[PDB]
């Protein structure tokens, strides 16, 4: 919704289109890749405008 | 999360009004643009 | 910074209730210089103080509104004249 | 033995349940009036209090003891803290 992140020294399966990325090891196996793409795009777009 | 989205909104909307009214007081009365 | 760093525990309403009244006098101070242009200080929690205009010094909240406050006070101090 | 069992299971080791970290809770079991029958039921009961001590010590040790002083996510961090918050209510 905004682009803010409040986790320090932790991750939330997401690390401008840079300094944030999806990686396979941090993502849960029961949360697929297809939803994580949409979450990533939505966050990047709201952060950009 | 803590952020201002209900407190700074009646203040930042007021700053522009102060600036605009003060510039308007300069223009039409002291006529800086004629100098 | 205790507000931003953790907001997902039992301490968050308690520390929010502490800070929410712990920032009330600072906001009460700022509500004078923006709405009457009267500056109040006896504590040194400001760098602002009251040449051809320059005796206004610059020798907390985010910096995104602070400089706007700094100019909106001087505008009223001109409008006092 | 009746009030003492509750005192031990609450997580405060008694004067008969000798606290150790290699046997946990354990009765003395050398009284001159010992019954063979009581031994097995006591040996079964000690383990749950031993586990309860470590659970409460873990939750106290890693939740609510820092004010943000690298960091680790299996000793600190918000996911372990959420784990402990669920743990105490279970």
């Amino acid at each position: 919704l905004h682009g803010l992140l409040l986790d320090q020294h932790e991750e939330f399966f997401i690390k401008s289109l840079k300094q944030f990325s999806l990686r396979v090891e941090i993502l849960p196996s029961y949360i697929p890749v297809r939803v994580a793409e949409k979450i990533l795009f939505v966050g990047e777009s709201v952060q950009m405008f | 999360v803590l952020m201002k989205r209900s407190i700074t909104a009646p203040l930042a909307a007021h700053i522009s009004l102060v600036n605009k009214a003060a510039v308007d007081y300069f223009f039409v009365e002291l006529h800086l643009e004629a100098h | 910074q205790e507000a931003l760093h953790n907001c997902s525990n039992e301490h968050y309403p308690v520390l929010l209730s502490l800070l929410k009244t712990s920032c009330e006098p600072y906001t009460r101070f700022i509500h004078d210089w923006v709405y009457s242009g009267v500056f109040r200080d006896a504590y040194g929690e400001f760098m602002i103080q009251v040449k051809l205009y320059w005796t206004h010094g610059y020798v907390v909240f985010l910096k995104h509104i602070a400089h706007d406050i700094y100019v909106c006070g001087k505008t009223i101090n001109l409008l006092k004249l | 033995m009746i009030h003492e069992l509750l005192l031990a299971l609450s997580g405060y080791p008694g004067s008969i349940f000798t606290w150790n970290k290699r046997s946990g809770l354990q009765v003395s079991q050398d009284f001159p009036f010992l019954h063979p029958s009581e031994t097995s039921v006591l040996n079964r009961l000690c383990r749950l209090g031993t586990d309860y001590i470590r659970f409460t010590e873990f939750i106290e040790q890693y939740t609510g003891h820092v004010q943000q002083q690298q960091g680790q996510g299996g000793l600190h961090g918000i996911y372990l803290r959420a784990f402990c918050t669920g743990l105490d209510s279970v």
